[PDB]
């Protein structure tokens, strides 16, 4: 049909994507 | 700031187990100074001592709130690092302790916490789902209830943002419909919020929300963002840019009557220097959105149209990185697929057809496969006006021709019957 739309392949995660945990460097 | 510098975890362990609370604090502190340092923290060597079950009921003392900041921040840290350290904080009993500080009236302990959520919930769906079972929602929300954001710090707004972008993160399985549902709400108004690090989060909240099936689309779009998200992508912040762009690019592999949302809202403005934004992600993340509404209805192809976007594919198909040129060739062949006559012809007028042909010596064989449709599709076009032999000779006068019969000798049976069949018929 018009079933042509491509979903992304691109994961939520890795480079480009904002950091998945980060540490505390200080206060 | 002199007693708890480099301490050695054998002195922390000993601090720790005594049996007197101030200098359980000293020793907690140095252990978070010792996981704050930015070479290569001791965190295996913290979670071999067994402090984890210590610092997780200081948690508790709410009789003693700086053993409750050192140990959360503590714990933060180990929580920021592999898989394994961070199922270690969640198996030492954190996730609740850390849900009951959200409420704290020391606004840089319920801060901390925040960031433990947030570490835990980025681990992956599993704890980013454990937490939403504990019930880490509502008191997030309850911190963000005030008339304007912009009295919260703003380190404080951001923290809250990013662990909430956590909580809509990552698949198989998406995030509870509930929560989404629960979520949204707040997230709109985020995304209204003036910082652009809040924004870039949000961004990149909706554009997980987004990246699903068409239901999932639809219960953000029903909140009426894309307008927000329409004007965030014409923002000057690559930052903000890159998630808005992804979001709009997954709303329109949706419904027609999604994508048309995206169009009505302006985006096809934006285009024409998303279409030539140097950064390459932009450049393909664009092209891909691009080859989405080429996917769309005629009238949809006509907006396109009308917009002038066709000569920046053919500038894409003729000049960028390759995996754009790629999703350009998808957006061509997805555009002859569903186009009128008239729509297809003015491709070629556009000159679509020498930097396509220029494409068939790429060996990725699947672009190859999208390229011969859509020559297939213009040729048929065409010969609903007998103009099948003046194509013909544009695609011998660039070099087009011997490239398709190179590929009549080609290794996949669907490239060579598609190049046999398009000579046998339309060339000798």
């Amino acid at each position: 049909r018009q079933q042509r739309k491509r979903v992304s392949l691109e994961p939520h995660q890795g480079p480009g994507t904002p950091e998945s945990k980060k540490a505390t460097s200080c206060f | 700031n002199q007693g708890t510098v480099n301490w050695s975890v054998e002195d922390i362990v000993k601090g720790i187990n005594s049996n007197n609370l101030e200098s359980q604090l000293q020793a907690t502190q140095a252990a978070r100074k010792l996981l704050s340092r930015e070479k290569q923290p001791p965190i295996d060597n913290i979670i071999r001592a067994g402090l984890i079950p210590k610092f997780v009921s200081f948690l508790g003392k709410t009789d003693c709130s700086p053993i409750q900041f050192e140990s959360a921040w503590a714990l933060t840290n180990i929580a920021s690092g592999t898989s394994e350290q961070t199922k270690a904080v969640v198996d030492g009993g954190a996730i609740p302790a850390f849900i009951s500080l959200l409420a704290s009236p020391h606004a840089h302990i319920s801060e901390q916490a925040v960031w433990a959520l947030g570490n835990i919930a980025g681990d992956g769906s599993a704890f980013r789902d454990l937490v939403i079972k504990h019930g880490a929602i509502d008191p997030l929300l309850a911190l963000l209830a005030v008339p304007d954001l912009s009295t919260l710090a703003c380190g404080y707004l951001r923290n809250l943002t990013w662990t909430l972008s956590n909580l809509c993160r990552n698949k198989n399985p998406a995030p509870p419909l509930d929560a989404v549902e629960q979520i949204l709400p707040t997230l709109v108004r985020l995304l209204h919020h003036n910082d652009p690090e809040v924004l870039a989060d949000s961004c990149w909240a909706i554009s997980y929300l987004t990246d699903g099936p068409n239901e999932r689309i639809e219960m953000v779009v029903k909140k009426g963002v894309v307008p927000q998200l329409v004007k965030l992508l014409g923002a000057t912040e690559l930052p903000i840019v890159t998630p808005a762009l992804r979001a709009i690019g997954n709303i329109v592999t949706g419904t027609d009557e999604q994508t048309q949302k995206v169009i009505d809202a302006g985006a096809l403005a934006v285009f024409p220097s998303l279409l030539t934004n140097p950064k390459t992600n932009i450049q393909k993340e664009a092209t891909w959105t691009m080859s989405n509404i080429t996917a769309g209805r005629q009238d949809q192809i006509q907006q396109v149209v009308n917009h002038g976007l066709v000569p920046f594919l053919v500038g894409v198909l003729s000049k960028a990185d390759f995996k754009t040129q790629k999703e350009a060739a998808w957006a061509i062949t997805n555009y002859t697929s569903g186009g009128t006559v008239e729509q297809i012809v003015y491709l070629v007028h556009c000159g679509i057809i020498e930097p396509l042909m220029n494409l068939l010596s790429a060996k990725d064989t699947k672009i190859i496969q999208v390229i011969l449709d859509a020559i297939s599709n213009i040729f048929q076009a065409a010969e609903k006006l007998g103009e099948t032999e003046k194509l013909s000779i544009m695609i011998e006068e660039c070099g087009g021709l011997d490239k398709i019969e190179a590929l009549q000798r080609h290794e996949n049976e669907s490239v060579y019957k598609a190049s046999l069949n398009l000579i046998e018929k339309y060339f000798s």
